[PDB]
């Protein structure tokens, strides 16, 4: 794994969040820590940084008095603190990696990134998603689910038990004005198998602990 | 604050050509330039970390060239599993900048979609909001246009769209639009119509429906 | 008429190791007694004179330096050691003619939670010359870019934090030091005992 | 061959007023225009004819102070800051500039680093700098190095918080000090 | 009365207290108030203070790290905090005034004292009495009352509602190994009315919510 | 740290008299010396400043004297509301320090104690302790001894005394010592004796009791 992060996190604008980032091994060997976010289809940023072996923190002027950078030699996993949180703070926290690059004497690029964290900064309150059925009316058919006013992501949806995966899309998530998340996944399916085949999309919402299957007939 | 831009923010390309991305900084840094491969939902992997090294478990076809405020990643022979978005970052002066991305896309034929409407459920309704979604199904290139015409009246401000990432297998796109409106809007009209336009198409396609059936 | 030993010693601020300080001590009278029978001074070296002879000889000043550093960076303040504190902090020099003196100070220099008042510098270009005294606040250049006066990666501010908990190992913990040169020159001496 | 104005106005840390900091500027070719154009200095006051005059030498200094106190940074001005942390002279030949700095000084629960000087038995000359710890005899009684009553430790913290009005905010000060003598000037603009 | 305590403290070992002092008078003006603390059968020992008027606060050696003196002059209430609390902490905190005294040009005497502040620092918890009678077997005998195991000060005992206080001791509590109070309550009676009198010890025990009335016959 | 030390520890005067209570500095001090009184529950009251200032609304009987090392307060014709703790108190050197104090106490003829035992309760012996209290009454001087003997083994560490403030109108003083143990260690035993020793006792007198009546 070499990097694994803590998990997503869900805030209300004004408050702190604490991500954890554990280098697999024994110790950091010397490396250096650094924290990376990426907004929603948006670029990468850099925050600040850690070198454990030495004891130093830097932050970028944009996080200054608000981010704290610390590492735990015992446990090996880094720490970023993030505090008065705001809307434009929901993104991915990657933390990554640099090597003590020899021929320029210091540390120059990012050798490994973790998987990241989603965190998500928002007035919204955690809601289970409401779901409709898309009915269907060459000689191909389309049928689908709308997953309506939810929040947080993600939410995953499958067809039947998994079984069919040929033809289907699911749309990524978009943020209504009401600040909560809706998607439709769709599939094409033949006409003929319209009445003989029966279709059920299941739809799972972690963060609610919600299950839903909703059977799509055409009606 | 150095500012990295790069060129071209989007590039189409087949397997086995050769691409090439130039990245420029908006004041010298020397040879303090690395490029990094991110493909959508995973972590970003470096490729070049000293304007041209190749980080160790990299093909030899990736090669970074440039000093100063030009570089340039360049990829002969793109392979299969080359397709992703491909950043430049700066090591020179803090702050470290990433430069906006580039994303490398499969080119493949004109393939015109499969347009599918869909009115809202009653269930929806009986909550109190409508929604009627339009769907443009296994299209290339994704530059579509998808207008919403209720009884001949263009909306404005009240649709949405999504698109999908690149399909593996076909190489194409495929999208939603979905026209939101409340119960009463809803019923005070008829004709609900999805006006799409694409390259792929002679003219454009209209799909439709009535509000009673 | 008395030398302000006290004052040294028993002063309630000690500076940090970094701008460690220098107090000049003449035209007095010092018991150096109250060194031996303290028995609650933890380190008591002396170096180029007896430790009990000080009493009988006279010198024509007398310099207390005096700051505070971890427990086992006591070992640094000896004429030819090297580490972070002698390399970055103060140096005595090898002919050093003096004494060390230290003791733990856990209860009144660390706090629930830590107390990063207590400085001590991190980088430097070169050494420190016996007795030099850097409290210059410059960004270090670690690597092979320019900084200009930008903290970031390979730029570092070269003053880090001690971190007192009261719950540290005593190598860890803060250790008040006082350093006693005795000079003696072409000149009337000032500072005598009995 | 410009000028380092980068590392005085955009430097991470500044230092704290009673320990201003001086910077020494000279050999190069100063470009002194961005000050007017920038529209987001709060203060800016002479004691435009700038790119055309030379110096022999030009001394920056920096610190930082409170909002309400940036109008004691002027000739023959008085307060606890002009009168025991810094003077400026009543012939001043310069320019003072400063700006707000609440975003990249402060932070949640206070920033108590920032330090200025409460006691002094005299005031200070122009352009002067005390910088001793040593506690303040404010009785009738030694106090022989020890904190207590009537024996205070002569620095005081700030402590800046995000949520103060504008006068008790941090904000960042520099003071051009331009100085002719009988030599060579070697600081010009175009 | 020129200032005011907040009321008693009970807090666990390790925990942290802060104790309140109103100045009456409005201000403060060019006063300086401190902070003198007396343990049980003990002296005074000042550990800090603070004057308002110039923003200073200073403390004694015993305490750094662990007290944080305060004041508000919108309230004119002056605060004190100390962390870290432990069994010898258990005492009575005075908050004292001092005037500047302009022939010495400084403060040098406690012009002013606050009826003070009792803060109890121990193990155990809240716990009600257990009342039980002392009583007489044989021309003056004596009875009364043994109020024992109670958690923490104060307790309160009068005889017959008040009706009795001629002869009556109520000793002072004593603190006993388990870490509760106990104490006894006595009264000196003719034998005479041994009989024909009715005797009865109320007992008070405000923490607890715990109020008992005993009888105490003889045997 | 200057050591303020007080002489003497307790003192016993009667009404209208002259008292003095002197205190000793282990350095000098110059008139930096106070003098405070403060009674059992109530908070201290400054009289003297400055050696010798007298504070505004004391009475005029008390007066401070002295400098350098050695202070005296003086009360002339003690009064009722006079008897308590007198605390000098030094403000020269950081950190300020207080004398332990000196206790004026009323004065009055040796008063023997009345001395009462009281076996444990058969109710406090049901819930599983056994207390026995010994009881000394009205008794003049303070000092008093008081010893315990279970089945003529001597106790200790296993009682505890407390006594009360001087009484405002026979100026005695009364203890109790209370013996605690568990009911089984009671129940091994069967003579429970008290032996106190007083002044105003020719010899120690014993009140004992069996555990049966
Ligand atoms: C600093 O202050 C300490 C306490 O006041 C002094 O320690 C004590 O000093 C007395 C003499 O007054 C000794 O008898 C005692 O054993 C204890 O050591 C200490 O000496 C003092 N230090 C200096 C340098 O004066
Ligand atoms: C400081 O940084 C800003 C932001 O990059 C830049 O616009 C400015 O020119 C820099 N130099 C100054 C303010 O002297």
């Amino acid at each position: 794994v070499q990097l694994v992060q803590s998990e997503a996190e869900v805030k209300k604008p004004g408050s702190s969040v604490k991500v954890s980032c554990k280098a697999s091994g024994g110790t950091y060997s010397s490396y250096a820590i650094s924290w990376v976010r990426q907004a929603p289809g948006q670029g990468l940023e850099w925050m600040g940084g850690i070198i454990p072996i030495l004891g130093i923190a830097n932050y970028a002027q944009k996080f200054q008095g608000r981010v704290t950078i610390t590492a735990d030699k015992s446990t090996s996993t880094a720490y970023m603190e993030l505090s008065s949180l705001r809307s434009e703070d929901t993104a991915v926290y990657y933390c990554a990696r640099l090597p003590y690059y020899y021929d320029s004497s210091g540390y120059y690029y990012f050798d490994y990134w973790g998987q990241g964290t989603l965190v998500t900064v928002s007035s919204a309150s955690t809601k289970g998603p409401s779901v409709f059925p898309l009915a269907p009316s060459g000689g191909t058919a389309a049928l689908g689910c709308l997953v309506k006013d939810y929040f947080p992501e993600p939410v995953t949806v499958s067809w039947n038990s998994g079984a069919l995966t040929s033809g289907v899309h699911t749309f990524p998530a978009v943020l209504q004005s009401s600040g909560l998340y809706s998607l439709s996944s769709v599939v094409t399916v033949p006409s003929s198998s319209l009445g003989t085949q029966t279709y059920i999309c299941n739809v799972n919402h972690k963060p609610s602990n919600t299950k839903v299957d909703k059977r799509v007939e055409p009606k | 604050d150095i500012q990295m831009t790069q060129s071209p923010s989007s590039l189409s390309a087949s397997v086995g050509d050769r691409v090439t991305i130039t990245c420029r900084a908006s004041q010298s840094i020397s040879s303090y330039l690395n490029w990094y491969q991110q493909k959508p939902g995973k972590a970003p992997k470096l490729l070049i970390y000293a304007a041209s090294s190749l980080q160790s478990g990299v093909p030899s076809r990736f090669s970074g060239s440039g000093s100063g405020t030009d570089f340039t990643l360049t990829i002969s022979s793109l392979q299969p599993e080359d397709f992703a978005t491909y950043y430049c970052q700066q090591s020179y002066s803090n702050p470290w900048t990433f430069g906006q991305g580039t994303k490398v896309e499969i080119k493949r034929t004109v393939a015109a979609p499969s347009v599918f409407i869909f009115p809202p459920s009653d269930e929806q309704l009986k909550s109190g909001t409508a929604s009627v979604v339009c769907l443009l199904n296994n299209f290339y290139p994704r530059e579509a246009k998808v207008q919403w015409k209720v009884d001949n009246a263009l909306q404005s401000g009240n649709s949405q769209e999504s698109v999908t990432e690149q399909d593996s297998k076909d190489s194409t796109y495929s999208l939603s639009s979905t026209l939101t409106l409340s119960k009463a809007d809803y019923e005070k009209h008829k004709v609900y119509a999805c006006e799409v336009t694409h390259q792929g198409l002679s003219s454009p396609v209209t799909k439709s429906f009535n509000r009673g059936e | 008429n008395l030398c302000p030993f006290g004052e040294v010693f028993n002063a309630t601020r000690f500076a940090s190791v970094y701008a460690w300080n220098r107090k000049r001590i003449s035209n007095c009278v010092a018991d150096y007694s109250f060194l031996y029978n303290s028995a609650s001074f933890s380190t008591f070296k002396c170096y180029g004179v007896s430790p009990t002879k000080l009493n009988d000889l006279c010198f024509t000043n007398v310099y207390a330096d005096s700051f505070v550093i971890r427990g086992d960076e006591v070992r640094q303040i000896a004429p030819g050691q090297t580490g972070k504190i002698a390399d970055y902090n103060y140096k005595l020099p090898d002919d050093f003619t003096g004494c060390v003196i230290a003791w733990n100070s856990n209860n009144l220099d660390s706090k629930v939670g830590g107390n990063y008042n207590y400085l001590y510098r991190l980088f430097r270009k070169s050494n420190l010359k016996p007795f030099e005294r850097d409290i210059s606040t410059e960004i270090y250049q670690a690597g092979s870019t320019p900084c200009n006066g930008v903290e970031g990666f390979n730029c570092y501010f070269p003053l880090q934090s001690y971190g007192f908990q009261p719950t540290n190992g005593v190598g860890y913990q803060p250790y008040r030091v006082v350093v006693l040169s005795f000079e003696l020159l072409h000149a009337p001496a000032t500072v005598c005992g009995p």
